[PDB]
């Protein structure tokens, strides 16, 4: 859960 | 006279048959992370807040990627208004994507 959120 | 206190707790039941998750009293931030086991990168690690208090459950979407709601009486998950608390009734569902990570609200003892 270290990756940035996809928008 | 005064009404005093109200009790009642809540559990989340994944639509896909995964294990149920009991909610703690007070606020719990939900989203991508170990609590619900959500890993899809489209869900924020700070996606929504749930609050259990006084026998009621409310949700607040806190990210631009929205949350969805389906009343127990209806049949379509629809977007919740961003950044506003909304009470959820037992038997209602909410989701973190329109068609994935869907949870039904169950009532349990405090
Ligand atoms: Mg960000």
């Amino acid at each position: 859960y270290d990756e940035s959120t996809d928008e | 006279g005064p009404l005093g206190s109200m009790s009642g707790g809540f559990e989340l039941q994944p639509r896909d048959g995964g294990p149920r998750v009991a909610l703690a009293p007070g606020e719990t931030v939900i989203g991508r992370g170990p609590l619900l086991g959500i890993t899809d990168k489209r869900v924020s690690r700070r996606h929504a807040i749930l609050e259990v208090a006084g026998g009621q459950l409310r949700i607040k979407p806190i990210h631009t990627n929205p949350c969805f709601y389906q009343s127990s009486e209806k049949s379509q998950l629809l977007p919740l208004k961003p950044n506003l608390w909304c009470y959820l009734n037992p038997g209602d569902s909410f989701s973190m994507l329109v068609d994935k990570y869907i949870f039904r609200i169950l009532s349990i003892p405090s």
